[PDB]
C-alpha cells in the first residue's frame, strides 16, 4: 500500500527535479545569450530598433551619398522615419540613447563614441565594427603656404607619438569608466531557507528537551 | 578606354536607325531588335538600359511602317534618361 | 493553407493603343531589375508590425501531477481492500 | 623613392609606408590603407582546462558557503532531525540541479593562452627573442624611437 | 570650411573629417587621427538579480 | 595584442608631377565607394584559408 | 528563338523563360507556369545512431 | 550539448548565406536564363555570387 505511495511521488518528484534543472538550464543560456546587434547590417534587418545620425556633416552625407545597398537601405529608412532619428548635437544624440531603453542606436564616429563610452555614468557602449575607415585632419586655403609645413609637422607629431600620447591624454587616462558563471545571489535564498529550517530544528530540538 | 555617354548615344541612334533602314514597312515590328543589335555594338552602361533607352520608347511608341526617316529624325534628339538604372 | 488558384494581375490598356508594348517591356525590366519585388518589400513587409521562449509553464507538470493524484487514489483504494 | 626622385618612374603603387623622410622628398596621396607595427608568434596549443574548469561554473563563494553550511548543518544534527534532513536534501538538491544547468551553459572554453599581450612583455622578457626585417619604415622606427620601450627593444 | 575658402580663417585645426567635397574645396593635411562611423547603444545591467 | 604606432600607406608621386591630384583625388573616390575596403577584403579575408 | 525569327517554326512551346531579351525579338503568350531561380541540395541522413 | 548541436544548426536558409560562406560551392546551368540572370545583375547579393 505504502509501496506504490512512495514510488508514485518518487516519480513524480523526479521529473519535477529533472525538469528544474532543465529549465535552469535554458535560462543560463539566456544570460549565455550573445549577439542582439553584431553588425551595422543588422539594424538594416530590424525594424525594432531605430537608429539615426547628426542633423548634418560627414556621417549623413556619407549615408546620402552612398550607393552601397546596406548604408543605402538605411538612409532610406531614417529619411522616410517618423519622428526624426536624427539630432542636433552630439549630447543629445547620446541622451536620446540612454532615455530610450535602448531602443534607439545611434550612428557617430569612433572617436566620440570611444570618448563618451569612457565617460560616467558609463551607461554606453560602442557594438562592431566600423561602417567606414576615414580619418581628420588639419585644413588650410588651396595654395596656402602653411599647407606643406603643416603637413610635415603632422607627420614629426605621428611619428613621434605624440598624436598618441595626446588622445590618451585626452581620451583615457581622464577616462572615470575604469579599464563568468556560477551566481551567488540565486543560491542565497537557498542559503537562507536553510538556516531557517536549521532555526526551526533548534526550535524543536528546545521544545523537546 | 571610357565610353563617354553622347558618343555612346550618338552610336546607339545611328545602330538603331541603319538597322532598321534594313527592313522596310516592318520597321515598327523590328525596333527592339535593331535596339538590341545596336546595344550591343555601341555598348551599354547598363545592360537591360542599353545604349540609349529614351530613343528606344520614342521610336517604338512613334514609328509606323514606312514613316521610319521622320520617325528616327523626331526620335534621335530625345533625352536618353538614366543611363546606370 | 495553400492558395486556391494561381493568377497575377496587370497593367491594362486599350487594344492598339500605342502605350501598350512600351509599358509591357517596363514592366519585364521593372521586373528583371528587382524594382517590382523591392517596392512590395516596401508597401507589405519592411514596415510589417507583426515581425525562443525562456518562460514557466505550469502546464507541463499538470499531467504528473493528474497522475500523483491518480496513484494516491490507488493508494486509498488498497488501504481500503486491506481494511 | 629613388626611381620617383632620379625620373626613373613616374609613379609608385605599393605597400609604401608614409613617413616623414620621404615625404620630405616625395609627395604622398592621402592613405590608402591602414596598419601598424605589430606582433607575430606561433599560435600555442589550447592550454586544456585544468582542474580550475570545474570550479568555474561553481564560484568559489558557493564552495565556501556550502562547506559552512555542511558544517553548521553537521553541529544542528549534533544537538527534530527530520527537517534538517529534509531541509538538507532540498538544499543539496537546488545546488546539484543548478550546477548542472550552469556546467550547461559554460561547457568547454578551448581558449589557449597568450605568452605576450603587449609590445612592453617584449622589453621585459629575454626568454623569447624577437625582431625586425633588414629595412623598412620598421627598423627605421625602432632606430628613431626616443620612447623608452622601444628604445629598449632596438637595443 | 568658408571661413578658410572666404578667407577669414589661415587654418583649420578641429575634428574635420576628411571628405572628397571637402578635398576639392580645401587643402587636407595628412590624417592626424583615425576613425570610422560606429553604432552606440545603451548597455544592458544584469545587477540585482534578486532571489 | 594592439598595434605599436597607427600610420597608411599611400601612391608616391613626384614633387610638381601632373599626376599627383587626380591619383589624390581618385584614392578618395575610391574611399568613400568601398572599392578598397572591397579590394582588401578580396585579398585578405574572403579566399581566407583559416576557418 | 532562333527557329521563330528566321521562321523555321510557326510557334515554341516548351519549358521558356519569359525575359526582356526574347520579349523583343519574340512575342510571349501570357505565363502558362510560374517559376523562380531556387537552390538544391543534398538532403542530410536522418540517423546513423549505432550504440 | 550533443542534443543542442543536433537540432540547433541550420545548413542553409537563402541565396544570401550561400554567398556568406567559401565551404559550400554552388553554380549554374552553362547557359541559359538563369545564368544570364545572375551575369545582368546590378542586385547586391546575386552579384557577388556571380564574380
Ligand atoms: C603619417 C601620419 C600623419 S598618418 O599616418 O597619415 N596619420 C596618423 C593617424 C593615427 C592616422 C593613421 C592612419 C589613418 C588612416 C585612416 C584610413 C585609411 C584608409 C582605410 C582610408 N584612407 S583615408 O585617407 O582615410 C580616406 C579619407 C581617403 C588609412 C589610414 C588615419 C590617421
Ligand atoms: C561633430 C561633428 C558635428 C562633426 C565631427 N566630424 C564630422 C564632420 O567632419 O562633419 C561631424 C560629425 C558627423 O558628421 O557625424
Ligand atoms: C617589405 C618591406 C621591406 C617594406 C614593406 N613596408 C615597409 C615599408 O614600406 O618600408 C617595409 C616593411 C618593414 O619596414 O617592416
Ligand atoms: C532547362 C533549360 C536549359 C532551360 C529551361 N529554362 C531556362 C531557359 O528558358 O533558359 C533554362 C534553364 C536555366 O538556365 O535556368
Amino acid at each position: 500500500s505504502a509501496r506504490i505511495v512512495a514510488g508514485v511521488w518518487w516519480f513524480f518528484t523526479l521529473i519535477i527535479i529533472s525538469s528544474y534543472t532543465a529549465n535552469l538550464a535554458a535560462f543560463l543560456g539566456v544570460e549565455r545569450m550573445v549577439s542582439p546587434i553584431e553588425s551595422a547590417e543588422d539594424l538594416s534587418k530590424q525594424t525594432e530598433i531605430a537608429y539615426g545620425t547628426l542633423d548634418s556633416g560627414s556621417t549623413k552625407e556619407f549615408f546620402r551619398r552612398s550607393k552601397i545597398a546596406v548604408f543605402d537601405k538605411m538612409w532610406t529608412y531614417m529619411r522616410s522615419a517618423e519622428p526624426s532619428v536624427f539630432v542636433r548635437t552630439t549630447a543629445e544624440g547620446v541622451a536620446r540613447v540612454r532615455k530610450s531603453k535602448g531602443k534607439y542606436a545611434y550612428l557617430l564616429e569612433s572617436t566620440m563614441n570611444e570618448y563618451i563610452e569612457q565617460r560616467k555614468p558609463c551607461d554606453t557602449m560602442k557594438v562592431g565594427g566600423n561602417l567606414d575607415s576615414k580619418g581628420y585632419g588639419i585644413a588650410t586655403p588651396k595654395g596656402s603656404s602653411l599647407g606643406t609645413p603643416v603637413n610635415l609637422a603632422v607627420l614629426k607629431l605621428s611619428e613621434q607619438g605624440v598624436l598618441d600620447k595626446l588622445k590618451n591624454k585626452w581620451w583615457y587616462d581622464k577616462g572615470e569608466c575604469g579599464a563568468s558563471a556560477l551566481s551567488l545571489s540565486n543560491v542565497a535564498g537557498v542559503f537562507y531557507i536553510l538556516v531557517g529550517g536549521l532555526g526551526l530544528a533548534m526550535l524543536v530540538a528546545l521544545i523537546e528537551f | 578606354g571610357p565610353a563617354d555617354c553622347c558618343r555612346m548615344k550618338e552610336c546607339c541612334t545611328d545602330r538603331v536607325n541603319e538597322c532598321l533602314q534594313r527592313y522596310s514597312g516592318r520597321e515598327d515590328k523590328f525596333v527592339s531588335f535593331c535596339y538590341q543589335e545596336a546595344t550591343v555594338t555601341c555598348g551599354s552602361f547598363n545592360e537591360i538600359v542599353g545604349c540609349c533607352y529614351g530613343y528606344q520608347m520614342c521610336m517604338i511608341r512613334v514609328v509606323k511602317p514606312n514613316s521610319l526617316s521622320g520617325a528616327h529624325e523626331a526620335c534621335k534628339t530625345v533625352s536618353c534618361g538614366n543611363p546606370c538604372a | 493553407g495553400g492558395n486556391l488558384d494561381s493568377k497575377g494581375y496587370g497593367i491594362a490598356t486599350p487594344k492598339g493603343s500605342s502605350l501598350g508594348t512600351p509599358v509591357n517591356l517596363a514592366v519585364l525590366k521593372l521586373s528583371e531589375q528587382g524594382v517590382l519585388d523591392k517596392l512590395k518589400n516596401k508597401w507589405w513587409y519592411d514596415k510589417g508590425e507583426c515581425g525562443k521562449t525562456s518562460a514557466l509553464s505550469l502546464s507541463n507538470v499538470a499531467g504528473v501531477f493528474y497522475i500523483l493524484v491518480g496513484g494516491l487514489g490507488l493508494a486509498m483504494l488498497v488501504a481500503l481492500i486491506e481494511f | 623613392v629613388g626611381e620617383l626622385v632620379y625620373g626613373k618612374a613616374d609613379i609608385a603603387i605599393a605597400p609604401l609606408t608614409i613617413t616623414l623622410v620621404r615625404e620630405e622628398v616625395i609627395d604622398f596621396s592621402k592613405p590608402f590603407m591602414s596598419l601598424g607595427i605589430s606582433i607575430m608568434i606561433k599560435k600555442p596549443q589550447k592550454s586544456k582546462p585544468g582542474v580550475f574548469s570545474f570550479l568555474d561554473p561553481l564560484a568559489y563563494e558557493i564552495w565556501m558557503a556550502i562547506v559552512f553550511a555542511y558544517i553548521l548543518v553537521s553541529v544542528v544534527l549534533f544537538l527534530s532531525a527530520r527537517i534538517v534532513a529534509g531541509v538538507w536534501w532540498f538544499f543539496t538538491l537546488i545546488i546539484i540541479s543548478s550546477y548542472t544547468a550552469n556546467l550547461a551553459a559554460f561547457l568547454g572554453v578551448e581558449r589557449m593562452v597568450s605568452p605576450i599581450e603587449s609590445a612592453e612583455d617584449l622589453s621585459k622578457q629575454t626568454e623569447i627573442a624577437y625582431g625586425t626585417l633588414d629595412s623598412g619604415s620598421t627598423k627605421e622606427f625602432f632606430r628613431r624611437s626616443k620612447i623608452a620601450v622601444f628604445d629598449k627593444m632596438w637595443t
